[PDB]
Parts: structure tokens; C-alpha cells; sequence
């Protein structure tokens, strides 16, 4: 068995659909062209709509911590469009979470083994411009690559 | 031994039934079938049970199994004896009312009248094979039973924020010659695996030398330019070495593989042109 | 296999209560009534119970169940057997205070007096026929049981800040040869293929005044120069609970497909030309 | 039936008690009666226990009712058994502590100093008639049992920081021919049956049109217009499944009783000219 | 059976009395002519009575994700008539969710199947000029529209 | 039988001691002329004393939301004259909904069914010039009227 | 907490079908006893403790959850063998 | 030997009684009539006695032992319908409508008896041409639980009949044909299986072997004698095998089907 991945090398390819880390467009049916990403870019190539995914923090399971890891994670979900769009744009985020852990998917990384939201959808308001914010916190699981 | 690729989550479980004797899957097949579709497997026969939570596993249990220490007025703790015998079963819960899935809880319907269906008062004898494929990355730990007696665990659950279900209890019981049950998976049980090995990695050979860890100590530093009998005999100078018996190295590789009673690591390096590395792995 | 329209969360539990022996409403009844208003329906005898705590839903349970693994001492599994029968039951907690609410739960008032209910000292034969229905979704599950005896499952509760409730348990017990009790639901269980059609004939053209009954009501009657459209408004415009939305009606030229939510027939037969636009077969 | 001003949540309980065989309150005086001064009201012989708590009522409680299902060797299910005697009791929590509200705990007082209550060893018969008023808004549930035993259900209570308490158990006893004990409430016991009616106000001759819902469902546009037939037809023939001759309109005056199996409702009033048909209400 | 909707594609049908998501004054008899939406609307088109719904948490059940879900929705009713107005205008809307529950009310984009209060009504601050507030939590249960 | 009220048409005809909505000085004899209401009148219209009523939460009971409901509102007594008058004032009129559950006082919106506080009698600041005020929260219950 | 076929015969004793990747169980009960060593670390503490003969029997039934580790948890129980201890505790220093 | 299909439990049952001599249903007969309604069996004659107690069931005893036994069956009625009152008490001693009357001292009183047996679709009977009925017991009564009637039914020799017949159809003077295993190869499409015998496996047997190959590789160590003990014989694609070992599937290796077996027992 591999180390255990950081959350970001494991979720981006679940939300995006493809495997290649260098290009942040998803292609998933369901968010074709958002850009999912862990870091707002700089307003000069900021695109819109955008999911953006960061570690609010949850621990290696204490059972075993070399082989099973539970990090939540903040999903959230902007744009410019209109409200409706951007809770939808979560909803269709949240879908592809609960489709990919129940098939296991495999990523180069590490196995997506579970899904659990602590905090839901939620509207709040947005940092940047016209633009809309939906979030919340979803404990995921994680398990090691089979290398 | 200590074996990490063996250690389980159960992430999901699939359970699946079957008229009685029916065979499962084979251990390699299990590798292969679609959990989604027995309609479509190479060993036709299964059904997939209904809709268990996602939340939640087929919970295993048994009666029974309590035992005691016995002997004589002589010698006083002798022998332990079993004085109810481990009767074993699995509890699913059901989350669907199609006749499909009621007919595990209650027995075949009772009445032909279409949209009813009917109980009768007496017991009922409900017997299936039964299949459950629990799920974790790429382990597909099976496990099938020839024959299990179906009878219902608890009351229908009904709940105004909480899926009703429909808990059944399958206890497992022998069907001629065959085992009470069977768990399968084609890398666990009855496979010839090797030794665990370690394979050395280098730069281009253009620097000086290398140490490596054997068990919790070090060896001293060592040249590219070393024979198998020379670095197998660094190794050897270790709590239980004896070079050319203990330790093993054939070179197979271009880079050597060490085999042995103990771990075997990279400790600080000088071997300029690439970098020392190594791994458990062949 | 798997379902995902057979899945249930019961959001809410109708409860009513008849004579012994009285019938429910057929599966296909049961998706047409209103559920509130049992002096509507065609089934009459039916009455709702009373108010219910909304949070919650008639809570099934059983006791005995008590089963173990038996053999001999060549085999050491061979049987399960049921030590005690499985008695089974259901809990409903009314809120009312209401004379036709504690007749449930103390069997008939012991006084004549107006303004007052009397209860007698010793055990009562108190038993009805018993029908549920459990909402969610647009899903009707109902259950029924011809014969429940009631009885009182604890005291009568009261308190400062929740409803004050006088729970009855209803026990199943069978009567003549008809079935403990019986679910209902016409999607679910013996369920047909997806499509009905009836073929009404139109070869007999030289005709008279015919007429259909639907779900056993009459049209009215047609006259032999019908249409599609025609036929599809006079079934449509049948007082029975559905409107002409739920019809489809197509032709082939000498006869017309009928189907929907109901059974037809043909009632009154008048035509010159024999049996040719008097035959509606499925 | 689903009455909504049946339903109860006890606010307060009044306890009295009286000699053996005491008569309660006429149901009719029930509701006039004053509830503080039961030395003033008509029906002489009750007086308050003492302070009971002010959040919480006298708690109902039965011993026995255990009861089982019994059959034969040719049908199992054949009838429900009570297989210990129910016994009905109520505990009442005295948190007063002069003569008369020891008196009802430790039976009469074996001591005729002044100052001094005293009790003798072993068993008391201690036995009185019970009314217990439940008061809720303008509903005041009455219950009277003409013999109750009157017991020690606990040890006194003391506490440093709660009030100090007297709980005694009545169990209700039967007294010559009279019931065992008796609910009391005048507009829900043995009452007439008060058939619902539904008021069509329509204030006379007026322009325009309204609609409405019966079972939910809407009839078609009715304009200010003709009563008996030309509305009992609208308010059958909705797709409802009722016939006609269930349902009453009747020669009312001004404004109409509708009466039958579905509930009715407006939909919209649009009959701007004049005084309008501005509710439905019952 | 169908995606589940976000949470405005049913409760609003429910306060409105129509299934016309484009028109967002309501005709339900008890609250009649409340502008009934998600998003508050510049001042020159915002009109008073206003009750605003907005997603404020909940999660999928963790039963069946795909097939049962309890968003918490803040409600919050406006107007510049007086507390008193505002306080049953916020009753009259309970009322009404409170009946569209017990019916099981279909709507297009799926059921509404309970309705619960997580904090009952309340009386706030405005941030709009001589205006009262009245706001609470419902949790309320949503199932997919068949399908 | 009947609706349930906003919780104002309740809690005040009971400390004032009138059904008169629109008379605001109470009557009962523990508070006469303090005037009593939901909101503060403007500068030149306050008078002290002044007993305020906010409703701050409770829901409809859960398991019949339409036959009982229990709001939570906060009770706010001020004074200009000194702080023993004030919490007096405010002992006085507690006083006086303990009584009136007691008696089950029928008002023409709805019944006071029961009384309980859940803070008491806490001193605090007050924002107007030269007053105390002492506040706590009562949850009350209350039953619809008949018809 | 290990599922490999050398995991399972502690808690189920020796494996009852020769197939490639199977392990099958027969119905009754086995005696499956074998020495007992454990190793307690704490510190640069060793503290040893050895059963030279030990019955090994299911204490309940497997353990599986969605998110904590699978176990088999077997009882050892101590019998005495020949002539020796019941079992020894093992320390230089104590 | 060994029929787990043949170990009873009494789960439900049936009594009736008639005339002295009447014949019960025959063993084929018993696996189809309907048990509740007697008045409508092809073997007329049989009238069904009331509820027989629900845990005190019918006791098969006997008397004597080594003088010579008599056998007899205790049942427990807990009906007080005339149809029960007359096995307790005998005839009805009084004309009257509405009383069932007692004359003192012995009386006669002789019937046919069949009982079945149920537990899940056997149906074991048994049936006696004679008893003599007699009172085994007081009347129980309780408060809690049905009363009963216990009565003592004794075995008579009647005409050269037997005292009694147990009859099922199943179980008694069958033909008794040995178990056949069937060699299901499925598509066989190629490779290699064993069988195992006995718990013993055989080691290899190719796809396309025939009858007399597979009953050489038959005779495993541990054999009955190798080529004569086992009876092997094909019937369209497969092999049914019968001998004094028990037969199994040990490791199918064949490179395509749904299996290797169908076995029976």
C-alpha cells in the first residue's frame, strides 16, 4: 500500500472527471466547464462559474492512522449567473460525491471510500463582485493506493 | 503475519439470494462481475435482495458459543468445553415493500388476487442460498452460504424521517456434504504468496557509496562497484547473521533484491548520478 | 431487484376500524378515494379511529418469534424451529377524548346517563376489522386485518405540555378461512405487465344503444355511429373518482383499444348486427 | 369520527375526595361548578386533597393486563386471553403536610394530644370516593370512582431544593352495583350525534359568479342563482364518485346548509355586484 | 425516480398557490398579493408585504442519499404596515406549509413531505427603511417527483 | 375550532386586564396606568412605566401544530423611577400570567393555557435616557378559541 | 482486525476446503489451541507474558461498520500443560 | 438411512373419530384431501372432533411390560360442544333440546380413530379400527386457559385387522432405490475438474472424458473396490454416478459454463 494522499489529490479528479491535475475544467455531464479548484486565482484569469475545495480539518482514523483518513472538506460553489444556479451547481456538485463513492472509484492517488455531509448546502455571502456563494462541510473518507 | 493489503473497511455490502445449493461465483470471478446486474453474471441464478441503507452492513451475530474450563478432583483445568453450540446468522435489513422483498420477511404471497398481499397465521418455511459481496476499494471480500433459513428478525419499521425496513435474519444451516459457508477472495485464502522481498534502486554508479537500515541498525557505507557476496555479507553484520545462510541475494535484477528475516531500508547516501532508493516490492 | 419507487418513508398513517370481517378497498379503490372522508367511499362500514399524534405512525411489533437451530447427534444443524408462534400486533396512540375514542380503548360505554362514560370491573371482548393506510410520496400502502382484538397497551397519559393519549393495541387473530392480514398496494404486489387494453368490436356497424359499465357504473349509453373521442368522453364522464385525462382510446378501423385506470365491461347490449359491436375482450 | 374539540392536553387537575359511595357533580354542573370552593357548590360531601404540584397531574397507572394469544392443535390464533386481572389505579403527589393531608397518606391518626400525629404498625383500611377534574381551557374532563383503597405508593420525599411530598395510590375498588369508575364531560358522552353543515353565504340577489371545492376538487362557475336542484347538481357531479341523493340542500332562507359525505370550501368569489358569497364556513 | 430539486422549486409553488415559477406574487387566500421569493429585490422594484426563503442547511438523509433530503430554509417575512401584520403574515405562512405537509402536496419538481420548526418565529432588526422583520427556521423534508 | 393567534392578541388583554386592543394602560390593580405593548412609541409620546412584549421563539407543538403552540417572549419592564420599582413592576405583573394560566383565562383570540419562564428577572442596560430595565424570557402556551 | 486466511484460523480454526481463494467453515465446534505469547511495550519496558497452552474460541460474531475497521475478536482462554506454569509473566529487571 | 426429509415435529394435527371399523383415507389419498372439511373426502364416514389441546398433545402410551401391553392415546379435548362431550362422557342420556344428561356407572362406548400429524406438507396418519374410549382425567378449568377433556383411547383387535396403521405414503414399504449424482459438466468447453469422494479428492479429469474413464478416476485412495463398487452411466451431456461413497465437486478448472454438479441426497 502507498501513503496516504492530501484530500486534494483525490477529490479534484472525482469532481473534474479526468485524471490529468494540470487543467481544472470539469467535464463530468453534470458541471461541464465549471472550473474546480482548492485557490481563487487572480481576478485577471478568475473564471466564474467556479467549486472551490479546502481542508476545514478532520483526523486520521486512530484505529489504524497509517491506512484509513476522514478529512472534511469545504466545498462551495460561485457565480455570477443567478442564485438558483449556484445552490443548483452545489446540488449537482454533491450528486457526483455520492455517485463516486458508491461505484469506490480508483484515482492515482488514492480510493474515495466514503461521503458524509456534517454541514449542508447553505447560502452565504460572496467575497468577490455581482457573484453568489453556496457552502458547506462534507467528511470524506480516504484509503491508500493498492501499489 | 503482518499483511497492511488484508486489514478491512467495509465500505458497501451487497447481499443476493438464490433458489437452495446454488453456487456463487468463483474467487476469481469476483474480480470481474458487475455488483449492479446478477442478471447478467456467467453463474446464473441470483437475485439482488432489494434496497439495504447506505449507511449500514448485513450484521453478523450467533447464539450460543458459551463455554466452559472442566477437569477432575485431580488436575484442574483440563479441557474447555462448548455447552451450546454457535448457531450463526446474518441480520439485513430490507428498505423496499415490493412483493419481491416482502417475500423474504413473510414467506411466499398467500393470495393471487392482484395488488394484495396476504399472511397466513402458522410459521412458514423460508429457505434461500445466500450471497453477500462486502466492498472496500478493490477487495471484494464474498461470502455464501449453501443453504440459510430466512424468518423475520423484528417488526416492519415505519418512521416519519427514517426509512421503513423490514429486518430479516438468515441462519445458516448444512446442506448435504457442503460447508455451513463460505468466504472467498483469490488473494486471501488458499494462495502461494511470496516472501516479502526488497529491491535496491541507484543513480548512474558515477559517486562514492551508500548505508543501508537492516532491522532497526545500520550497516557501514558501501560502493556502486560491490559483488552480491560482498553487500550480502554488509548485510550479514547483524544480530543474527550468518552471510551466505541466513540472508539471501541473487541479482536477478540490475540492481540487487535482498530476501531475509529482517527490513531492509535506504539510510543516508553519497552515490552521486541519480539517487540510493528502496522498496518492498518485485 | 432493486427499486427505487417501492422505497417508503411514511409520512403519514390513516387509521379505521369496522365491524368483523368487513372488507377494504380494492388496490384499485384505494388510489382513487380521499382518505378523509370514509362515509364517501363504496366499502361503506369504515370510520376513522380518531386524531393520532402527527410526529408518529401505528407501530407494529409481534412477540414470540423465539426460534433455534435443532438436530441430533449424527447432524448437528438441520432444522429451525419456531419455539413460539409469532403473535402480531399493531400500537395506536389516539388523542381524542371523544366517546366513539375511548370505545377502543375501554370497549362500550357501561352507562346510559347523557354526559357520562361508565366502565365495568373484568376483562372485555372488544374486536373489529382494522384498516391502515400509510401515506408518503403519491404511494397508498394499506394494510387490513378482518378480526384485531383491542386492548389497553398502557394507562391513559396526561401531562402539562404534550398531548394528553390512551394507546390500544390491536392484536391480529384470523377468522374463517380468510388471511391474518393482508397489504395493499396495486403497483407492488401480483403486479400485471405495465399495459391493459380492452378491444371494443365494431364490425356489427348496423347497431342499436349500447352501454358500458366502468369499475361497475354505468355511461349512460352510446349509440353504434361512435368515435374514439366520442366513447374516450362518455367512459371519461362515468361518476367514479377519475377523469377523462386518465383514458387512452385508439382504433384499428374494426375495433378500438380501451384502457386506463379502471375495469370495463360492456352492461346493456343492444345491436341489429349480432355480437359484432357488442364484444369488448380483453 | 375526526372531532378537533375533543382533543385534550391536561393544564391543571383538581383532586377531591369524600366518603365511601358519594356522588360527583351532575355532568351539566361539571361546567359551572366552582373548582376552589368545593364546600360551596351544590352537590355536598367533597373536599381538596391539599396542594398538588402545579406541573404535574394525577398520574394513571394499571397493574396486570398481561395478556396472550391462544389456540389449538387444528387452528393456532384463535382468541386473545387476559391471563392476570387488570387493576386500575391513580397516583396522586400531596405535597401538604397538615392533619388532613397525612390523613389520606397514613390513614386516621392513632393520637389525641394536641400537636401530635401518630401511627400505628401493619395494615390500614383507608378508603374513600375519588373525583379528579382535568381542566383544560373550557373543557373539564371529570372522572369519579365511588370506592378507591387509598395506599402508601412511596416513602415521603424531602428535598433540599423541591417541595416535600405525599404520594398515595387510590386503586379503584367496585361498590354494590355501580360502575367501577365513571369519565364525565357533557358535550362528549352519550351526546346527540350533530351532523356537520357547511354555511353557503351568498348575501341575496347579486353580478357575477364564485366556485367550489367539494373533497377538494372544484365544481364549475356558479353564478347568483336558483337553490334546490340547480345547486345540489353542482355540488354533485364533481368526478367525486358520490352520487346526488347523498347529499342535502335544503330550504335554508338566507344563507344554505350544504350537508353530505365530502367536505366543501370556496374556491373564488368573483360576484362583485352587490354583497358577494364571501364564506363556506361550518 | 428523478434528481432531487434545490429547495425553491417546491416550497415556493407551495406559498404561492401556483406552479408558475415566473410570477412571484402569491394568490394562496390567507396571504394574498406577498411577494414570495429567494433573492430581495432592488429599491425600485421591491414591493412590501415580502417573504424571502433561503437555504440555510440540511443535509441529504444519510440513509439513501439520492432519494430523501431535510434543507433548513430561513423564512422570513417583511412589511411596512406594522409588527403586528408582519407577526401573522409569518403565522399565515406556517399555516400553509404546515397543511401543504399533512397533503402530501405534489409540485413539478418534486414532493414536499414534512414540515418541522428547528427555531420558531421571531422578531428581528429590518436592514430595510421603516420596515418590521420576522424571521425563523423550518426543516422541511423533500422527496424526488416520481418519474 | 378556531386559528391560532399572533401571541400578542393573548399575552396583553391579560396585563392590561381589558379586552380593548386598542387602550394600552393596564388596569389589573398590581400595575395600574404602566402602559403596555408590543413596540416603543416615539419620544414624544413615551411615558414610563412601560412593560414591552417581543416574541423571541417557540414553535407549534409537533405532533398537532394546529390545536397548541408555545411561543417564547421576552417581557421587558422599564422605569424612570428607580430599580427596586422596576423589578417590583416586574415581580407584579409575573404575578399576574401565574395567575391567569391558573385560571385558564379565555381571551377572544385564544386561551392562556400555561406559563413558564426560562430566564428571570435579569437586570440589564437600558437605551433610553435616565431608566432601568429589568427583561426575561416566559414561554408561554396558548389554545385557539372555540366556535 | 485482518482478514488473510492465517488471521481467520485463529478465530474460525483450520480452513475446511482446499479451493484457490476460498476459506470454508463446517458446522459443530474445533479445538484449536496453540501456545501464547504477547509482548507489552511501554517506555524501553518489555514486559512478556507466555500461556504454553491456550484454547482460542470466537468471543462474538465479526465486526463490520461503514467507518471503523472490521475485527475478529477471539477469546484465548488458559489451560495448564503437563507439568507447567498456567502462564508466566517475563522480565529481566523484575 | 439417515432421512433428514423424515424427523417430525407435531407442529398442527387433526382427530377424528366414526363408526367402529371405518377405513381411513389410503397413503395417497392423505397427501391430498382437504383436513377441515371431512364430510367432503372420497373415504366418507369420518366426523372431525373439537379443538384437541394446543400443548398437551396426543400421548402414545402403553401399559405393560416383561404382562403383555395394551396400547392406548391420551387426547386432550377443549371444546364442551356435544361432539365432545359424548368421547368423555358417552351418549347423550337425555332427549331434551339444550341438556347433555349422565347415567352413573360404566358405559360402552367404541369408535374408529384417525389422527394426523402435519408439521409442513408430510401429513403422518395414523388410524385404529377399535378404541374403546374411557375418561383419563378430571375436567380442568381455569380462569386463564381452556378448559379440558382428557380422554383415554384404547387400542381393540377388530375382525383380523391390525391394531392401528401408520400411514404416509413416503416412508413405509417404499421401493428404496439408491442415490444417483449428476456429473453436470454445463458447456465443458475445455480444461480440466475433480471430483472429491468421501471428502477424498480425485486429482484430474479432463473435459471430454467418458463414463469409464471418470469411473477410474473414481477410485480415489481410500476406495471400495476401484471398478466394481461404482456404477457410472451417461444420459444426454452428463453422468449420472452412484456407489457407497458420498460424491462432490472438489475444483471445477473447465474454461466455460454455469457449473460442474447437480447432486442429490
Amino acid at each position: 500500500a502507498g501513503k496516504l494522499p492530501i484530500v486534494g489529490e483525490v477529490v479534484l479528479p472525482i469532481l473534474r472527471g479526468h485524471e490529468d491535475l494540470s487543467n481544472p475544467i470539469s467535464t463530468v455531464p453534470s458541471l461541464a466547464g465549471v472550473h474546480v479548484g482548492t485557490w481563487v486565482e487572480d481576478i485577471d484569469s478568475r473564471t466564474f462559474p467556479l467549486i472551490t475545495v479546502r481542508r476545514v480539518g478532520g483526523t486520521r482514523s486512530p484505529e489504524h492512522p497509517t491506512l484509513f483518513t476522514q478529512p472534511v472538506v469545504e466545498m462551495t460553489a460561485y457565480s455570477a449567473a443567478d442564485l438558483p444556479t449556484t445552490e443548483q451547481m452545489y446540488e449537482d456538485a454533491l450528486e457526483v460525491l455520492y455517485r463516486a463513492a458508491r461505484l469506490q472509484t480508483k484515482t492515482p492517488a488514492g480510493y474515495l471510500h466514503s461521503v458524509t455531509e456534517t454541514l449542508g448546502a447553505s447560502h452565504g455571502p460572496s467575497p468577490f463582485d455581482r457573484t453568489w456563494r453556496v457552502f458547506g462541510l462534507i467528511r470524506l473518507g480516504i484509503r491508500p493506493p493498492k501499489n | 503475519a503482518l499483511k497492511d493489503d488484508a486489514v478491512l473497511i467495509a465500505a458497501r455490502g451487497y447481499v443476493y439470494t438464490a433458489a437452495v445449493g446454488t453456487a456463487a461465483p468463483t474467487p476469481s470471478q469476483l474480480k470481474l462481475i458487475d455488483l449492479e446486474h446478477p442478471e447478467a453474471w456467467d453463474r446464473t441464478g441470483w437475485d439482488l435482495v432489494g434496497h439495504t441503507s447506505e449507511d449500514d452492513l448485513p450484521e453478523f451475530g450467533f447464539d450460543g458459543g458459551d463455554s466452559e474450563v472442566r477437569g477432575s478432583w485431580q488436575k484442574k483445568k483440563l479441557r474447555e468445553v462448548e455447552t451450546e453450540e454457535i448457531a450463526d446468522y446474518v441480520v439485513i435489513n430490507l428498505t423496499q415493500f415490493d412483493e419481491t422483498a416482502l417475500e423474504l420477511y413473510f414467506g411466499p404471497n398467500q393470495s393471487a388476487t392482484p395488488g394484495i398481499f396476504g399472511v397466513k397465521s402458522g410459521s412458514v418455511v423460508n429457505e434461500r442460498a445466500l450471497l453477500i459481496v462486502i466492498v472496500d476499494n478493490d477487495v471484494r471480500l464474498g461470502f455464501h452460504a449453501r443453504k440459510a433459513s430466512l424468518k423475520r428478525e423484528d417488526a416492519i419499521s415505519l418512521a416519519t424521517d427514517e426509512f421503513g425496513a423490514l429486518p430479516v435474519r438468515a441462519t445458516f444451516l448444512d446442506y448435504q456434504s457442503y460447508n455451513l459457508y463460505e468466504w472467498i477472495e483469490e488473494d486471501w485464502f488458499n494462495a502461494v504468496d511470496a516472501p516479502v522481498v526488497y529491491l535496491l534502486d541507484l543513480g548512474g554508479a558515477t559517486g562514492g557509496d551508500y548505508t543501508l537500515l537492516v532491522g532497526g541498525k545500520s550497516t557501514g557505507d558501501i560502493a556502486y562497484n560491490a559483488n552480491a557476496s560482498a553487500i550480502k555479507t554488509a548485510i550479514g553484520a547483524v544480530d543474527d547473521g550468518v552471510a551466505e545462510s541466513a540472508w539471501t541475494v541473487t541479482a536477478d535484477g540490475s540492481d540487487f533484491e535482498i530476501s531475509g528475516p529482517l527490513a531492509v531500508a535506504l539510510g543516508v547516501d553519497s552515490t552521486t548520478g541519480g539517487s540510493g532508493v528502496t522498496v518492498d516490492v518485485v
